[PDB]
């Protein structure tokens, strides 16, 4: 596979997102790391899908809403940042205030 | 009742910066063709040569703006700014090498500024 | 030119009279004073103040009042106060608390806090900064426990053990000269401060004392090795000669004596009573009465902190594993059950709030959680505010008195008890620069950056392949202070005076900074900051009811805590 | 007996006139010459040639012309040529490039390349071998960044920082004697070559110079510390005396001067202009004109490399985080926005292709990606071939001229700029054996094996429990060169002549090889291999249009790159 | 996300449980580490759900039965212990003899 | 669980395969590490199922076809090798040219 250090680390974002998604599916309001994991994995899969950075900067504000998360979690997340391999190489996606 | 983790509850009132120091308003123009941005704590007489203002009025002073902010001059832009007095020992070293000592030595600072082409020395 | 307070606090952190919520608790701390000069705040970055000729002085060499490191705009939470200041570090020590920058042009610069060519900058605006936690009840069982501790803001581990040997899995003991030497050498690779306790057991002086001369920093008396009158007495005789501290886990079984017999053997000498409530060990049911005595320095361990609806149910199996007990021996189960009492756990919450129990500690991996000393301190304080109200001592609606009382339990008081407060345990000039930065939203939960001897040793930081350090995954990671030979200069091995005089560091090739244990035998409960109360604690032998000043101390367990499911992935 | 070329290349790697595709790019390199004697190729394995009495000599002791290590059948890609040879290593250095084996029986053996009892073998047939990358723009922020760099073929890190302190998160600076000493000691545990830059700021000489004497290998002038005429001048005066290099990130704000004022302060002295295009920092909008001057050694950092459809959109938030800027301060945003210009990024692609920008670098963790210097060099070359065509200088349909021009940007030219090319930066006899093997399908993407000082330090290798090393999971892993005390012999700490003369290595207990920085002040653009062009670069202050020789330099951004989604799991 | 050391380690329990559940679903009798992983992840998700320690000490005896696992596996597992963040903080769940 | 070093590492093959399978399911042509992960996990699960080494050496050539992967990926994968615990202990499976 030739995994480099970042590829190994970023597998654990995908895994944490899968965990969080199963918690959401059984009806739980998500906590801080769960919410961050879901939005982060969403960004990295969107890059894999070939979306643009600008698309993901906006879509990332519509992945989770305040009723999906515990009290105070929206205000704890000022932004989420993630880098992934787009069709045109690694780029950084910054999502400001992802949960209103 | 809603809890924002780590939130502030600030006191009432306002914070006066540079309290007790003399304030001076001056007009400054960017005569160059690229933007010039000036930080809160640069000795004002030592800014970019192409800013035009009464250079003597920048000696021993800096912008009276919050610490870590700046005034931005686009090409050709003239603005009024407010200056405050430097504090501490009222000495400046380095920067543009116009002072290197007490800011009280106005004649020497202006002589150096004029010789090097800093605009606005009378 | 005026700035409103909301905008000021956003830009520079809070100032006098502003309050900050601790994590998701109900606790609010208020800035008591601020060392800045408004308008001359230090800050670093593009177009900011700490630049040459401006807030950074361009004239002075490092030895001329210049700092190695300035933390700008810190909100300090310490036994000494809750206040706003810059913190200046040089040669690995805190040298100035005040106002940093450049005397050329700024008013109010503390004379030895010049930002110069030699100065690194850490931005603390919007952060709470505390001393590193001092955990004096560590079992050295699994080296992976070090990062667990760092991640919750602990910077000193005092205790004992050789790894997952049954002796160490039960007791904070590194026994004898050889095991002590081996663990001093292991410590060269542990990125945290360390002191090692020998076995406080014997009926002759020499087998105990030779551990001190070999490099131990104190002793542990533990019932699993025989907490007999003789072992108590000989250990304290050694400690009085060597100027080290003794910790005790007393005779739960009351086999050779009751609590009063243990106190008679102590005979008024100084001692640190571990897990004084008793679930973690001690004379059943009344050990916690030790916390009333003037010669006792009392600590709790953390699984009973605070009293919750699940506390009792976890304890029996935990205790059986720790102490190598057998489910099929009825007296083993009876001994375990005798230690587990909701009555004393509930009273333990209140005794902390009253300043009668002076210290917190973990009991890491032997009935305690290596990364939850700080966490559970604040959960206890929050529970007590909810159930008992603001303390009478508070004012302006802040919780500053309770905050000082509780921060002292895991910073300064364990350091005083151990004889190491000349080096660590508080944010004070002249002490080692072990500092923890916290975002208020994560306060007491997950540390932002842990500074050890003036260099960051551990940080919550993101993708090492990214363009900046903030992208995911943000996790706790060891930093450059832990790498190479820098681990030697950023950490202290604390040792007895005799081992230092006898040249043990050179004999063993120890390269870490060597700290001297001293001034352990001339202290008492009165020296525990904000937690100095002596009183007659009565524990009913039949009902386990705890009385102080004729009043029953009791409170309810809670179903939910802050600093819990909002934060943790598991 | 003849062998067809397809079968020959399969067995021994390509020979004269054969071409190889670089990864999934359109770039082809052609073997220019081959040092072998056909029929006497060296190879190792069961029943192969390097056996005693055969291709391995059984007579000579190690000191008698015998190698410690032979890389067989390497396709070398270097500024010196693209060609086929065996590479011989001894005492950690490249001692022979030519033909290895046994003079007893083989024709054409290079006299000091005997395979003997002392010789280890690495098979390079079918691999491209390059020098290790020299990254001269490293922020030491997170130790996990080292493996990121090794995995993309980087073997030297020059820069500064103390970990995730704001000063270091913005600037390649380890400030002052104490921080420098601490980081030199940390470096003892980093498995890569290192040189440390001090703070190039001050208005007196002594605060700057004492950093050089303490062990710094150069200086960084950065606007976040005040890139004023005074700091520029004093730093260059120090560098001219100490024979070290100065890197500059200039005054973007034009606060104390425009570009022409910075050049006047430099006053014709040598300087390394970092991120010369300017997104990473510098006089807005025209900093890139520095790359026309004979005394400037110009490098790019990597996020602008090459110009793609997503480049602009990622930059604003990246810059704000790096430089500690605030979204709610309009002038902070205006400063950030002033640095981000498609016009200069597009021209930067072309200036690389023309040999006007001489170097690449990362800017690791402070607007740059630690593991993408090599990657993005080749993506740029590929884009330029697609958009500009083969360079006029090419022949036989190969891209050898462009390949030499681009490999030089991250190997020899940064080494020359830093004063370390006597030790590192190219595959030449007499230099340190820092070598990277690549499978052509992974070229520039993921290194196969990274050799440091003659021992493998990092490799893509599989299951450590398996019967052989190829089964999954194949991942990047540290090898034996990084373990124990071997990390000392396989890596170099580069230091100033004065610190070496003053005995800093012994004072600090440094065990790594000590490299001397020298011959930094007597070089210029003319000394940048394959990238030596001086010209008058005009940048329109209104439109940002870049002109060279009266022609506008512009190109389109691309939607897709090679060396991207075919290879990476995320 | 601010993952601490335990959060990182415990992701691999969830992952091993997911692996084991897919093996069970395709009809395999589970082995020792598979059975331990399933019961352990069950406990940690139950804490996340807000069950009590006492509930999980008993439910953990009813997750897998002897017909779900290979010969001898029930007798190899004397107990399973796991710590997780309950609504009232970290607690330890000990399940004795989880598979009869 | 008593995880040894290889058991810990090989969890991340299973995880990478799960990631790759979700990418394939949403219609993406798979890249080099994704294709390797899928085939590798297939082998290790086949060993767990009790298939023989010889069965898996041949089945591994029929897991992904060239239309499942990006241009050039079939030619980048000369072989895939994986070791797993078969009913008769650890064995090595080598699949030559898994994607034609
Ligand atoms: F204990
Ligand atoms: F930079
Ligand atoms: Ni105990
Ligand atoms: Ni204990
Ligand atoms: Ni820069
Ligand atoms: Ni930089």
């Amino acid at each position: 596979m030739h995994l480099n250090p970042a590829e190994k680390e970023k597998l654990q974002i995908f895994l944490a997102s899968e965990l969080a998604l199963k918690r959401k599916a059984r009806g739980l309001k998500l906590n801080y790391p769960e919410a961050v994991a879901i939005i982060t994995s969403f960004i990295m899969e969107g890059a894999r899908d070939g979306k643009t950075v600008a698309m993901l900067m906006e879509e990332g504000k519509h992945v989770l809403t305040r009723d999906d998360v515990m009290e105070g979690v929206p205000e704890m997340i000022d932004d989420i940042q993630a880098e992934a391999t787009f069709p045109d190489g690694t780029k950084l996606v910054t999502v400001h205030n992802p949960i209103s | 009742n809603y809890i924002v983790p780590g939130e502030y509850r600030v006191a009432e009132g306002e914070i006066e910066i540079n309290a007790g120091r003399e304030k001076t308003t001056i007009r400054v123009s960017n005569t160059g063709d690229r933007p010039i941005q000036v930080g809160s704590h640069i000795h004002f007489v030592e800014v970019n040569k192409e800013l035009l203002f009464d250079r003597a009025e920048g000696i021993g002073r800096r912008l009276n703006i919050p610490s870590g902010t700046a005034a931005r001059f686009e090409p050709g832009e003239e603005m009024e700014v407010e200056l405050t007095e430097l504090g501490g020992n009222r000495e400046v070293f380095g920067i543009s090498d116009l002072t290197n000592g007490s800011v009280d030595n106005k004649e020497l600072i202006l002589q150096r500024a004029k010789e090097l082409g800093y605009k606005g020395v009378e | 030119m005026k700035i409103n307070r909301q905008q000021y606090a956003e830009s520079y952190g809070p100032t006098v009279g502003d309050q900050v919520r601790l994590a998701d608790t109900d606790l609010w701390i208020e800035v008591e004073k601020d060392y800045t000069t408004y308008g001359d705040e230090a800050n670093f970055g593009g177009g900011k103040v700490l630049r040459e000729g401006m807030g950074e002085n361009g004239t002075y060499t490092r030895t001329e009042n210049v700092l190695d490191l300035l933390l700008t705009n810190a909100l300090i939470l310490d036994y000494t106060g809750i206040y706003k200041a810059d913190i200046g570090v040089k040669d690995g020590y805190i040298v100035g608390i005040g106002k940093g920058g450049n005397p050329d042009i700024m008013d109010g610069v503390t004379p030895n806090m010049i930002v110069g060519t030699a100065t690194e900058v850490i931005a603390a605006e919007g952060k709470i900064v505390t001393a590193g936690g001092i955990d004096t009840h560590v079992h050295f069982i699994n080296p992976d426990q070090v990062d667990v501790a760092l991640a919750n803001g602990i910077t000193t581990l005092f205790g004992g053990g050789t790894g997952p040997a049954e002796g160490s899995k039960a007791t904070t003991v590194t026994p004898g000269p050889w095991n002590i030497e081996k663990m001093l050498k292991s410590t060269e690779g542990l990125p945290i401060n360390v002191g090692i306790l020998g076995k406080g057991h014997g009926s002759s002086i020499a087998p105990i004392m030779e551990q001190i001369d070999a490099g131990a920093a104190g002793l542990k008396i533990h019932e699993d090795w025989g907490a007999t009158p003789a072992s108590i007495d000989r250990s304290l005789t050694v400690a009085d000669e060597a100027d080290v501290q003794v910790a005790i886990h007393s005779d739960t079984l009351n086999e050779a004596g009751f609590l009063e017999d243990t106190l008679r053997a102590i005979n008024g000498r100084v001692i640190h009573s571990f897990h004084v409530e008793g679930a973690g060990g001690g004379h059943a049911p009344d050990i916690m009465a030790m916390a009333g005595h003037p010669n006792v320095l009392p600590s709790s361990t953390n699984p009973t902190r605070p009293f919750t609806v699940n506390t009792i149910d976890e304890h029996l199996d935990m205790l059986m594993v720790c102490h190598h007990l057998k489910q099929n021996i009825p007296e083993d189960v009876a001994f375990a059950d005798s230690r587990i009492r909701p009555e004393t756990i509930a009273a333990e919450d209140i005794l902390h709030d009253l300043g009668i129990i002076s210290m917190m500690s973990t009991d890491a991996l032997a009935m305690g959680r290596a990364g939850e000393m700080v966490l559970r301190t604040w959960q206890t304080a929050d529970k007590m505010k909810k159930q008992r109200g603001p303390l009478a001592e508070e004012k302006n609606g802040s919780d500053n008195f309770r905050a000082k009382r509780y921060v002292s339990k895991y910073t300064i008081n364990p350091a005083i008890a151990q004889g190491i407060a000349h080096e660590v345990g508080s944010i004070e000039e002249g002490k080692f620069a072990d500092l923890v930065l916290w975002e208020p939203k994560f306060f007491g939960v997950k540390a932002d950056r842990v500074i050890k001897g003036g260099i960051i040793a551990y940080a919550q930081i993101g993708d090492p392949s990214a363009s900046i350090p903030t992208p995911q995954p943000v996790m706790g990671r060891r930093m450059y202070g832990t790498v190479g030979d820098l681990i030697h200069d950023t950490n202290i091995t604390f040792m007895s005076k005799s081992s230092i005089q006898q040249g043990v560091p050179a004999k063993l090739g120890l390269k870490r900074r060597i700290g001297t244990v001293k001034n352990c035998r001339n202290i008492g409960k009165k020296d525990m900051k904000w937690n100095d109360v002596t009183t007659d604690i009565d524990i009913n032998p039949e009902t386990y009811e705890v009385k102080v000043d004729g009043e029953v101390l009791t409170c309810e367990p809670v179903k939910e805590l802050p600093m819990a499911q909002r934060y943790f992935l598991f």
